[PDB]
């Protein structure tokens, strides 16, 4: 009676529907859960948000062009500014969450394309200038909501003022790996004649057992497209790609006043 | 009671109950416990009010009946001097508009006679307390020509005697249907025109009103002419108890224009137009 | 339901229009005059009756005074021009 | 193995089947039955035309156009002319009747619209004058096979004469209740993006046990279009909807000579 | 009963119960046997009479209502021929002070309608005698625009016909409150003004009077004109029965100016001074 690609994920007061779905993967074959007693590493008492933050958020719809290149987003810092997640952020010093990453790109049964929807632990971009190295600023290197776009290109600024951001080259994958290989990691690709929802479940992966967000990028979401779109009457259509993300099992600890970074 | 509400949290499965198909036939199906997270509410609030019993359980009013009381010295005045009235529901559009929510009903019909009174003139002297008679006459019974003949003494039509200051008289119908229910709409005449007659039936009414006869009530001040003309007014009541109905229709939207289901011209834009689709 | 006593009003750029708003109620749940306009209140003796001080008439406005009576929401307007040499 | 949406109907010696249909509706949740021997009205011995009568009858299909309002049959007077159930009629004074009402109307993948499919009792519809109340002719009001039509205008004649005939205003339904409200009733909709075939299974309904089909109209079959058709490259083409019906557990009573009513 | 008295002596001891303290909250504690020496007083008396359910156990005045029946020539003479009056408690200053001890009640309502009667003028004539209405307007039923419309036929309506001369009309109206208690004082709006509104609701009233709807009490004379004008007097009232309340508060002491909790200026002072301090 029931099938692979009907699925429902409810989490607090939000919910997908899908029904042309793939399966989901559950990266490294774990769910994301608390922090446990025997791993603790403050000794605060842990406020946990227990539906107000566990939801889904719906990002901004960029629009995938058949010259479009692909997109990026660091998890825990494109979630900033959305909600009370947003304000569980800044009002703590540390964080820690679980995640369900669900990419949503549809399109009729004449169009043809493939966007790999990777997640990254730990995704490190080069800089894009030669004067300095390790060298990003804050800013550049954290978006937020609009996350930022990759490019077929490699024009690195002799400006130490403008080469302060991610040199986001598509075929090396910013950190200079090669793109085939990054199926290494927790993906799936959206094919526009089987799928038109990628869903992850994305535990939280770091060394520490708890740590900063504010500093601390743990995941890298990463659209790539690997065929490019392609619809035969208009050469040149659009079709939107739109992020939806959930926090999950979600707990903060050193409550304070509010964290405000800066904007340039 | 009605239903509580269940103690439920967040789901990710293959059981959607969220999505139905309309083209089946069936309404929506999903309760609130299906497409959110939902609390445990313990209910304890009931339908009890909105039952068809307390749903008709009121007297309304079904017409006014006016009635005098003088010297008739022309032939207007002495058919003033009674009124008979064919009993029906639908001389209001309240009673009646509650009514044909249903197809067909069973009741036993209660009824209640609130009955005013004035002088017309000024200085034509005084009158004394007045009794009203209310004559129920079955389809077949003569109805009064005058009102004094030989029809009011009524040896078998059920009359009651109100006097006048006393509390409203009241009685109860049993239900008088020929068919097992009352056909509220009936889709069909009284006969059949057959071919080649010679009758011409070419005007016989549609519908409902060619096979109600449920009586006549014909009223008469039961006192001589007084020297002051009193002018009555009577406020027939109906109050349906023992309720039963069948076969559910939607609710009378613009106004009636007669007896049956018919709309007039003027009034057959029920709804105002709002600004856009977007107007809260 | 809702009267707005100065309906044509005649006034030149820049100046005070005064407009008088009450309803034809004794309860006046919720209402008030939708504009983008500065005004701050005329004093005015009774629950019913009222008037706000508009001022700084720019260019051609029609607002809306609104009236929750308890039977539903009414609607009145007032019409008012500029004067420019 | 087995699916709602292929369903195949016998009755007597006639067959409808249906590889996209909906579900069916057995109206008020009682299938028709005959009258029982504590509920009888007449005392003669009740003629019961087995397989002769309780079979699928074809009607004329009407064409639905992009302009097409609605139709409306009378159910027991839709079949005066249909083979022994025609002759059943009116040579007996009493009949009751079950129904099977189905509605065909299909169109490709690329058409849209939909069809309230309605069954309604004891359907009193309005006069098309304001001269008199409840007035409406035999002819007028009983068309038999071709039904009648709805009208998104009310224009009552000045005449008695031309107005002694239903004034079928679509959006007041006729009686002048609104047609959003007439999903009371039991009905389908039929949807051409999701079936194409709309079933009713419609159990004899009156007051009495039993009834003068001659005079008395049981139910009123209603087809409304609530979105028209919209077939892209010809915006005015027709698709046929042709009305199939079967009366079910059929029992006459008085019999006598031929009843043959007016044609004028 | 209330308590009794125990026969007690003299002390001297640690034990002190002469001494509290009143920063902690608490009210006083020492009862006479403690300070003095008592006797035995056997203490039948009992606090019966003022419980809550005897507390407001009186049917008080809430309101006046005129209503006439005369030929109306003008528009004027049409609006006296009904009167419609909000349903509230706060039209008189003693049943509303009676349930301003409280915050919160839940209260099935008695009402009684005594009634009175009178001519207008001297020499035009006599009238019969008369049935009033009273319709119990819900808050979405239409109110009465005239004194003989639609609306006042009541075909769902609570209406009663009280026949002039008769014992006064009572009925009980049961707990109607959308609340679980009728909140006397509600410390609050009826809607958030938002930031940047182009609505501009700076004349929303504060407080009470924007929740409350318990209806309409509408009254018509039931008659149609008499030659000599009837002038009306109709005194609903109150009697709460079935009391609970919750969370008391002192009672008003300053003169009411409307339906709030305001108080005008010229009554700000409700003691009147001593001589001195040491005034027997």
């Amino acid at each position: 009676g029931y099938s692979d690609r009907v699925r429902q994920i409810t989490l607090g007061n939000s919910t997908i529907t899908t029904q042309e779905a793939a399966n989901a993967v559950v990266a490294y074959g774990e769910w994301p859960s608390y922090l446990d007693d025997k791993e603790a590493n403050p000794i605060d008492a842990p406020t946990e948000p227990d539906v107000s933050s566990n939801r889904f958020y719906t990002l901004d719809s960029v629009q995938w062009k058949s010259t479009s290149r692909g997109w990026w987003w660091k998890l825990p810092d494109a979630l900033k500014d959305m909600g009370m997640f947003g304000q569980n952020m800044y009002y703590h010093y540390l964080g820690r969450s679980g995640y369900t990453v669900h990419v949503q790109c549809n399109a009729s049964k004449f169009h043809q394309g493939a966007l790999g929807v990777f997640a990254i632990p730990e995704y490190v971009m080069a800089c894009n200038t030669e004067a300095k190295t390790s060298y990003v600023s804050y800013v550049n290197a954290n978006p937020g909501e609009k996350g930022g776009v990759f490019d077929n290109a490699y024009n690195p600024s002799a400006e130490a003022s403008e080469g302060r951001k991610f040199a986001a080259l598509d075929y090396l994958l910013g950190c200079g790996v090669l793109a085939g290989n990054a199926f290494v990691y927790p993906h799936q690709i959206i094919n526009l004649r089987t799928n038109n929802s990628a869903t992850l479940v994305l535990p939280y992966v770091n060394s520490l057992a708890i740590d900063c967000m504010a500093k601390h990028n743990n995941w890298g979401l990463v659209i790539l497209p690997l065929c490019k779109l392609d619809y035969a009457p208009n050469s040149s259509t659009e079709i939107p790609i739109t992020v939806t993300i959930a926090p999950m099992f979600t707990e903060f600890n050193g409550l304070r006043n509010i964290t405000v970074p800066a904007t340039q | 009671t009605a239903q509580s509400t269940p103690l439920t949290s967040g789901v990710n499965s293959q059981e959607v109950p969220a999505l139905t198909a309309v083209e089946t036939g069936a309404s929506g199906q999903a309760v609130p416990s299906d497409v959110i997270e939902t609390r445990h509410v313990v209910n304890y609030k009931t339908r009890s009010e909105s039952t068809l019993e307390s749903f008709f359980g009121r007297s309304a009013c079904v017409t006014i009946l006016e009635v005098e009381n003088f010297n008739a010295t022309t032939d207007a005045d002495r058919k003033k001097q009674f009124t008979t009235w064919a009993i029906t529901y639908t001389d209001t559009v309240q009673l009646r508009r509650k009514l044909e929510f249903f197809t067909y009903s069973r009741f036993d019909l209660e009824m209640t006679f609130v009955i005013t009174e004035r002088y017309y003139a000024s200085n034509t002297g005084h009158a004394r307390n007045q009794v009203y008679q209310l004559m129920y006459i079955p389809p077949g019974a003569p109805r009064p020509t005058a009102w004094d003949d030989y029809t009011w003494q009524s040896s078998s039509n059920p009359s009651v005697f109100y006097t006048y200051g006393s509390a409203p008289p009241r009685m109860s119908i049993p239900y008088v249907g020929i068919a097992n229910a009352y056909s509220h709409f009936y889709d069909g005449f009284a006969r059949v025109p057959l071919k080649d007659e010679t009758v011409d039936s070419g005007d016989t009414y549609y519908g409902l009103v060619t096979i109600n006869d449920f009586g006549t009530l014909a009223v008469r001040v039961v006192n001589e002419y007084n020297p002051a003309r009193i002018t009555s007014k009577i406020r027939v009541y109906m109050k349906p108890k023992h309720v039963r109905c069948w076969c559910p229709r939607p609710p009378r939207a613009v106004p009636y224009r007669g007896e049956g289901v018919d709309f007039k011209q003027d009034s057959i834009t029920p709804l105002t137009a709002v600004e856009n689709i977007n107007t809260f | 339901q809702t009267s707005v006593s100065p309906s044509k009003v005649i006034l030149p750029r820049g100046g005070s229009v005064l407009v008088t708003c009450s309803t034809s109620c004794d309860q006046p749940k919720l209402l008030g005059i939708e504009t983008p306009l500065p005004k701050k209140e005329l004093l005015l003796p009774g629950n019913n009756r009222k008037v706000y001080e508009l001022s700084n008439v720019q260019e051609d406005s029609q607002p809306m005074c609104y009236s929750n009576c308890p039977d539903g929401q009414s609607t009145a307007k007032t019409f008012l021009t500029v004067y420019w040499t």
